[PDB]
């Protein structure tokens, strides 16, 4: 058939920069009869349905900011994103439409911007939870950059990274932040034996953490 | 404006047919080509097949043309994708899109999209637990509440914050499965100067389950 190959698989970038990701096909999509390029770009952000950008190989969409430009003929393509910004965040696909249907494996724009320390929320097992013989201690850290952050659990003191579910969001398309959520799960016993209970948010880069604290045996 | 309007998440079990159903609005639906394309998570999108409204005509991808079969109804505008003997790798999201037959058949305008989880679990209402913060707190011009989701399934959730007339920042945090089952969280941010003063109420809906609960957050 026709293959699709995307170069780079992800790269991020500032907001200003300008990238270039490519797109090979294994086959010419340059259809004979009209001398048209048979390759559309794709964009597809967080949660959302792909939006067609460009069509022909090279012209853009009605609506598309003009920073998107596709260009190439034949088998070799690029989406140019002349200045990037901060709602650019999404898949890029490619698409040949001359010989069946074929997509890329896609181009995933991440934006980079300035470290942001998280702010921190922790919240002890609710009432309602307890009497029924669980534990959750859940703690929010929102709005912060890079992605990678490390949450550590202390309890009384000593650490436990045995049963902590991490879950991040997708990249803000405002701000260019992440923000994510850190359950420790823990068996009603398990809590009753302990009493302060410790998150802690640390860049990879640092050694001065955000904590956030509280006491069973307070409330 | 056109819209391509679909029907909600699914599941099925292993071997059970499905039937999505793609309703269009505000071109001429016998124009254009439907097209139906598979996402699974990862994210490759992989074509499945189309159909000519008009004449009812139909192509597919060889790799789906035997459990695929797609049809429309030209009565309400509907296009609609039956996938038979179903099994876990089918478990994707499910676009409906248009195709640009005399430009060489790219696609324009895209669903949004149908999830469908193929599994043998069972569906399981959620556990709602509202997340204040402890008495030993304190809070700043700002105060964050939460509301853990926990132990449900399928995956189609939705979870509210009413706040009454207060503007306030979400997040919603993408569920994790464990055991067959969900569990997610969602926070809110408000001015200290209005909560707890003002109702800040966390609303789950799970429809697979018939699952409506409203959990008002209350000071520890």
């Amino acid at each position: 058939n026709i293959m699709m190959t995307q170069s780079p698989s992800s790269l991020a970038v500032s907001a200003g920069e300008k990238v270039t990701m490519s797109c090979k096909s294994s086959q010419s999509v340059l259809y004979s009869s009209n001398q048209k390029n048979y390759l559309a770009w794709y964009q597809q952000k967080p949660g959302q349905s792909p939006k067609l950008l460009i069509y022909w190989a090279s012209t853009r969409e009605s609506g598309v900011p003009d920073r998107f430009t596709g260009s190439g003929s034949g088998t070799d393509f690029t989406l140019t994103i002349s200045s990037v910004q901060a709602e650019d965040l999404a898949v890029y696909y490619c698409h040949q439409h001359l010989s069946s249907w074929t997509f890329g494996g896609g181009t995933k724009l991440e934006i980079k911007r300035a470290d942001a320390a998280p702010t921190v929320s922790i919240f002890p097992p609710s009432s309602e939870q307890l009497t029924s013989g669980g534990a959750s201690v859940v703690c929010f850290l929102n709005n912060f950059y890079p992605k990678d952050i490390n949450v550590k659990w202390k309890i009384d003191g000593s650490e436990r990274q045995n049963g902590v579910l991490n879950s991040w969001t997708d990249q803000d398309s405002k701000d260019s932040t992440y923000s994510m959520s850190s359950t420790l799960t823990l068996t009603k016993d398990e809590y009753e034996r302990h009493n302060s209970y410790t998150c802690e948010a640390t860049h990879a880069t640092s050694t001065s953490p955000i904590v956030k604290s509280f006491n069973r045996n307070e409330c | 404006e056109i819209q391509l309007q679909q029907s909600g998440a699914e599941l099925v079990k292993p071997g059970a047919s499905v039937k999505i159903s793609c309703k269009a609005s505000g071109y001429s639906f016998t124009g254009y080509n439907m097209n139906w394309v598979k996402q699974s998570h990862g994210k490759s999108l992989e074509w499945i097949g189309k159909i000519n409204p008009y004449y009812g005509s139909t192509s597919y991808n060889q790799k789906f043309k035997g459990q695929a079969t797609l049809t429309v109804d030209k009565s309400s505008s509907t296009a609609y994708m039956q996938l038979n003997s179903l099994t876990s790798e089918d478990s994707a999201v499910y676009y409906c899109a248009r195709g640009r037959l005399r430009r060489g058949g790219y696609f324009d305008y895209w669903g949004q999209g149908t999830t469908l989880t193929v599994s043998s679990a069972k569906t399981t209402p959620p556990s709602v637990y509202p997340l204040a913060p402890g008495c030993g707190d304190t809070t700043g011009s700002s105060v964050t509440l939460g509301c853990l989701v926990k132990g449900y399934f399928p995956e189609s959730v939705t979870v509210t914050w009413n706040s009454g007339s207060l503007s306030s920042s979400v997040h919603t945090f993408p569920a994790l499965l464990q055991s067959g089952l969900y569990t997610m969280s969602s926070s809110v941010t408000v001015p200290s100067s209005t909560w707890p003063s003002q109702t800040v109420t966390c609303s789950v809906a799970h429809p697979a389950s018939s699952t409506t609960v409203d959990k008002k957050l209350e000071p520890s």
